[PDB]
């Protein structure tokens, strides 16, 4: 069984940075997928990022392209996304899922409890 | 984008009594830099643009008189009315403007009184209407509350109701019969029966 | 994840039903020994890691299943009844599709380790795996043993595969590039067997 | 003191484009951001479009943007909403209302709003709407057949407001509307303004 | 007086022009990064530097003479003009070039891919530390600070990512890689290696000469190679005085640097402790360009173009040493380290959307063309009909519809006065478009 922890959410002005991780707990396999999701109050769950265990691909959705980064820690078992000019837009709750890409491992589809990233698009005097 | 949900969608309250509707977000919407909560109150009178009541969730917007009052934190937020006034009837919004904008579904208030009765009249179909082929029987059912009230014709009918004014907190409808011209020869009285808490007109 | 677990269902029912036919005609004439012979080392390779760090209860003992039936079906095409087998018409060399494969593998990994090229080689294995008995039918011109069982289920399990691709990559934002076009290379030689066998079998 | 003023409302066809404009006056617009927000009775107040003071920030709603587009001319003193691809969605009353000055230190939220104008989107055309007389006590007019319901109803160019009783239009079998303005009396004209069809009526009732 | 200048210039003959001019020469190390922060009288820079420094007000605007401006080079003048306004004195201009060893080699290479083979037949080295000396290399194929277009500098175009600047870089750490280059020389070893005679052939300016004199081998100063078929482009520096904004001598420094320096006498007696180069002087310069080095100096900085003055140099100057030292010491890829330069370059951003794009770069370099125009985007946004007229009885009116027959537009409004219950006499106005109906 594993465990997946998210952490790095928070509240961001507009055009800010954030750094989000998602680690996992448990015994780790040799081929899998982790895909960084986002699903915000009363829409559809869309996926943002998805990186693998091995290789340099890394995909990401149309909206986030070039603003949003996903890389890999196989030693310390975690996925970071690196999120960069954020919109009022992005304002979501953040899932991880984790699946083994090898066969016959179907059940092997965990997800992570949710981060709550906050994009306030206030305005400010100097 | 954060979510508003707003309780209760309708609720009556009498003059002078005490009424509290809460606002429920889908997260906090609490801002780390000043501590203040980015959620507001507004009052849109029936046929108004909404005029803003209550701004940070406490603040009071100037000129909004002491008996609105703004309450709550996290993801709970409530509006409170200590005395409502027949003014009061509007329909109130809750807005947070931190992340985006986003606005309440809105809580309609009413005002409870004393039962009064309709005053009903009746209108023939005029001849300026009769020389276009169609005619319009109209009953009139002026200052009365409650709302429910039944009409019933006798020899199509559609029953519009204004919404209650703020001046007095009275109701009233207006029952149209439509007839072609034929329909409308053939019968000799036309008559509407009115059945309220608090009486037939009839024309021949 | 339905799409996979039909498929992956689909193929075992496809090797069970080539293998108990084999069993019960008392026969295997018709197949490649040569294509079984690929599929059971493209099991092999895939499920090296069977012995240690097992996942769960069926995913290693869908391995041993997979692993069990090729190599039954192996046995009982050159141990039990070689006889009835025809290694006559069965004279593609297995060396030339091993060899490019085996290169192809080293070459075109997502990364080198030794798992990881053995996957991709045995995902490049399985791509080419069915040619052998396209060249024998291609010879031949018949096929004693294939049912229209066998064929339908491994079709059902390369469109399977597909619609699993296409799910993944537009919801799940996930494509393998080599896994997904290897599978289209063996999408189309399913594809050309079936033709093979409706157009000179039936 | 601070007005906002919309136009440019009325009736379209589905897919068309519309331009709203707002002018403001007894402000520096050229210095407040500006918002426009929409209301429909299946909508509720919801939030459609944001423009900064300098026009480089620029926010849509997620059922709106790709469609609408939001601009300004501060020296005009005008706020421009450009519809394209409109739906039956898109039916509403439209308000502009302006962002006071950084909301993030003194918090305040949208605090004047226009009167806004309705978008009515819809294939059919337009009809003028027709006026018949009640015969008296209380006196009315009943206004009926036209398309679609922006209609302001009056007695004596607004000289009396006591009593006046005017109802919500209510779809009619025949797809246009209808609804009467009556007044408790002890000569009256009612006064009917149909913007879409530009109606002006100025009729007499008696008995 | 006070005066900064660089270690490397000639400050002991700036030392007695002072004498005879009391006048105080100090040669602190960082001294282009020192003066900002410190505030000396008058600085003796490369005039890149100089324009910031007018940004900062900490030049004071001299006015110069007509006469006296004639008396010097007009691109020289060009170079220390910001803003339509005189910021410095141009002293001298100084470009890089091949200093080569006539012992150890008769010809020069043409081109850089030559350097391989006769480097490691010997078995070429510079100071690879400064951008200074790098970017000839880089620049050779189209690599360039700021797009210079119809007289301005296109602060929004940054060339550092160009396909040039790429080939160039990879190409000086291919030599790194190739051992033919130590990763982590500089200006000291390279004048100490090329003095014993180790180093056949390097890169410098003129005022390195007077050093290699000392060395007594013969050298030979030329072009530097082309690269890739295409002459390497060194950024040419005007060594410029500038007047301190602060400084209470500022008439008294002034005269000084007209009327004692910027001489025939001054620059002589500056140009035999460390060569100047390409004078300012008319007259010594004419009695300078004979030396074939001087020569070499000068069509190199033909080949080459001179520095912008905008003052986006500092951070451009940053960027770049950052991009060549961490591909030289093999911390960082070459296409990483311009993408770097490029982040670092961007004036808007703030430090944690710089730092955070940053790091986007170092974790995925598979999309830092995306990343780049993200981070673009943002740095650019935080920039600082007929008519009818019913008249009825009981009622009157008018409304307005949208025909195209007039015939039709009259049924359509008879029928609805019919509608409206209206019976009356009818008349049409074509020119006004107007049906009226009265009874
Ligand atoms: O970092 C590169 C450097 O280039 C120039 O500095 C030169 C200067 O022009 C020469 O006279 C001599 O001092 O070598 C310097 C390089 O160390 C720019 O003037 C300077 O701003 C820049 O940092």
């Amino acid at each position: 069984q594993v465990q997946l922890v998210e952490s790095g959410g928070g509240l961001v002005q507009a055009g800010g940075s954030l750094r989000l991780s998602c680690a996992a707990s448990g015994f780790p396999v040799k081929r899998w997928s982790m895909t960084w999701y986002r699903q915000a109050p009363g829409k559809e769950r869309e996926w943002v990022a998805a990186i693998r265990s091995a290789g340099h691909w890394t995909h990401y959705a149309d909206s986030v392209k070039g603003r949003f980064t996903i890389s890999r820690d196989n030693a310390k078992n975690t996925v970071y996304l690196q999120m960069n000019s954020l919109k009022p837009e992005d304002t979501a709750v953040y899932y991880c899922n984790v699946k083994d890409e090898g066969d016959f491992s179907y059940w092997y589809d965990y997800w992570g409890q949710g981060t709550q990233v906050t994009v306030s698009s206030l305005e400010h005097h100097h | 984008n954060i979510m508003l949900t707003q309780s209760p969608s309708s609720l009556a309250v009498s003059a002078g009594e005490r009424v509290t509707m809460s606002c429920k977000s889908t997260q906090s919407i609490l801002y780390n830099s000043n501590q203040k909560t980015y959620l507001a109150w507004y009052q849109q009178k029936p046929g108004q643009s909404p005029k803003l009541l209550i701004y940070w969730a406490s603040t009071r917007a100037s000129g909004v008189p002491d008996r609105f009052t703004g309450s709550g934190s996290g993801t709970d937020f409530t509006l409170t009315i200590n005395s409502v006034q027949p003014e009061d009837l509007a329909v109130y919004y809750c807005h947070q403007y931190l992340s985006a904008w986003t606005f309440g579904g809105g809580t309609k208030l009413e005002i409870k009184r004393t039962v009064a009765a309709p005053s009903v009249f009746i209108f023939p179909p005029s001849d300026e209407q009769l020389k276009s082929g169609t005619a319009s029987v109209v009953c009139l059912l002026n200052n009365f509350y409650p709302r429910e009230a039944k009409v019933q014709w006798k020899v199509n009918s559609q029953e519009s109701v204004t919404e209650q004014d703020s001046k007095d907190s009275t109701y009233s409808l207006s029952s149209t019969l439509t007839l072609s011209k034929a329909d409308y020869e053939k019968h000799k009285v036309y008559a509407c029966e009115v059945t309220h808490q608090g009486v037939t007109k009839s024309f021949n | 994840n339905i799409f996979r677990l039909t498929g992956d269902l689909s193929h075992l029912a496809a090797i069970i039903i080539l293998l108990l036919k084999i069993w019960k005609s008392r026969s295997c004439a018709g197949i490649s020994g040569k294509s079984q012979l690929l599929f059971a080392l493209v099991f092999t390779t895939r499920y090296l890691d069977l012995f240690t760090s097992f996942i769960s209860l069926y995913n290693t003992s869908m391995k041993l299943i997979y692993i069990a039936c090729s190599y039954a079906t192996v046995y009982l095409i050159y141990m039990k009844f070689k006889a009835t087998y025809d290694g006559n018409h069965d004279t593609f060399r297995v060396e030339f599709l091993i060899v490019p494969v085996g290169g192809l593998s080293f070459l075109v990994n997502h990364d080198f380790s030794p798992l990881e090229i053995l996957w991709t080689f045995s995902i490049y294995l399985e791509s080419v795996a069915i040619l052998p008995q396209l060249f024998m039918i291609s010879k031949t011109g018949e096929a004693e043993t294939i049912t229209t069982h066998y064929l339908f289920f491994l079709g059902l399990y390369r469109a399977l595969y597909l619609v699993n691709w296409i799910w993944r990559y537009y919801f799940e934002g996930f494509f393998d590039l080599i896994a997904v076009v290897a599978g289209v290379v063996q999408t189309v030689l399913y594809c050309d067997f079936f033709y093979l066998y409706v157009t000179k079998v039936l | 003191d601070v007005q906002l003023v919309e136009s440019g409302g009325g009736l379209v066809q589905p897919g068309k484009s519309l331009r709203l404009s707002c002018a403001a006056s007894g402000f520096t617009f050229s210095n407040f951001g500006m918002h426009w927000v929409r209301q429909a009775p299946e909508m509720g107040l919801e939030w459609v479009a944001y423009i900064s003071s300098g026009s480089t920030t620029k926010y849509y709603g997620d059922t709106v943007k790709g469609r609408f587009t939001i601009s300004r001319d501060n020296p005009k003193n005008t706020l421009y909403l450009q519809m394209n691809s409109l739906r039956s969605e898109d039916t509403a009353m439209y308000y502009c209302a302006r962002r006071p000055l950084y909301d993030g230190d003194y918090g305040y939220p949208m605090d004047y709003w226009g009167q806004g104008t309705s978008v009515t989107v819809s294939s059919a055309s337009t009809k003028g709407p027709s006026v018949f007389p009640l015969a008296p006590a209380a006196l009315g007019c009943l206004v009926k057949d036209y398309f679609p319901e922006p209609v302001t109803v009056s007695w004596n160019s607004g000289a009396l407001t006591s009593g006046v009783h005017t109802f919500p239009a209510v779809l009619q079998s025949s797809g246009l509307y209808s609804l009467s303005s009556v007044v408790t009396v002890p000569t009256y004209i009612c006064n009917v303004n149909h913007k879409p069809s530009n109606t002006k009526v100025d009729k007499k009732v008696e008995p | 007086l006070v005066i900064w200048i660089n270690g490397d210039k000639g400050y002991n003959g700036l030392a007695e022009v002072g004498k005879k001019f009391k006048v105080t020469v100090e040669h602190p190390d960082k001294l282009e990064e020192k003066f900002p922060q410190v505030a000396p009288d008058i600085i003796f820079w490369a005039h890149d530097r100089f324009g910031g420094y007018a940004q900062s007000g900490l030049l004071a605007e001299i006015t110069p003479d007509k006469a006296f401006q004639d008396k010097l080079y007009p691109f020289t003048w060009d170079a220390v003009r910001y803003n339509g306004k005189l910021i410095a004195y141009p002293i001298a201009v100084e470009a890089l070039s091949l200093i080569y060893n006539k012992d150890l080699l008769p010809n020069p290479p043409k081109t850089w891919e030559e350097i391989p083979a006769l480097d490691k037949e010997l078995k070429l080295m510079f100071n690879l530390q400064e951008p200074y000396f790098t970017w000839p290399l880089i620049a050779a194929d189209g690599g360039y600070a700021f797009k210079y277009e119809n007289g301005k500098y296109d602060i929004k175009d940054v060339g550092v990512d160009n396909a040039g600047a790429k080939a160039g870089l990879t190409f000086l750490v291919d030599l790194i890689k190739n051992k033919h280059m130590n990763a982590d020389t500089d200006y000291s070893i390279a004048e100490a290696a090329f003095n014993k005679g180790e180093t056949a052939m390097t890169i410098n300016g003129p005022w390195a000469w007077s050093n290699i004199d000392t060395s007594k081998v013969n050298y030979g100063v030329t072009v530097l190679p082309t690269f890739k078929g295409q002459p390497s482009k060194p950024f040419v520096g005007v060594l410029s005085a500038g007047i301190n904004a602060a400084s209470p001598n500022k008439e008294l420094a002034k005269e000084f640097l007209e009327n004692y320096l910027l001489t025939d006498e001054g620059l002589e007696a500056v140009n035999k402790d460390k060569p100047l180069g390409a004078v300012a002087l008319k007259s010594y310069e004419e009695e300078l360009a004979k030396d074939p080095r001087i020569a070499a100096t000068m069509e190199n900085a033909q080949k080459g173009e001179i520095m912008p003055n905008i003052p986006q140099m500092s951070a451009f100057w940053y960027a770049v040493r950052t991009a060549v030292i961490n591909a030289a010491s093999g911390r960082q890829t070459v296409d990483q380290a311009l993408a770097f330069a490029q982040i670092l370059i961007m004036p808007n951003l703030t430090e944690e959307q710089r730092n955070g794009f940053i790091q986007s770069l170092k974790d995925d370099p598979s999309v830092s063309k995306e990343i780049l125009a993200e981070a673009k985007k943002l740095n650019e946004h935080q920039a600082p009909t007929y008519k009818l007229v019913i008249n009825g009885k009981t009622l009157k009116g008018e409304t307005t519809t949208k025909a195209v027959d007039a015939e039709t537009a009259e049924k359509a409004f008879k029928q609805y006065a019919n509608d409206n219950g209206v019976d009356g006499v009818w008349t049409y106005d074509d020119a006004t478009k107007t049906f009226t109906v009265t009874e």
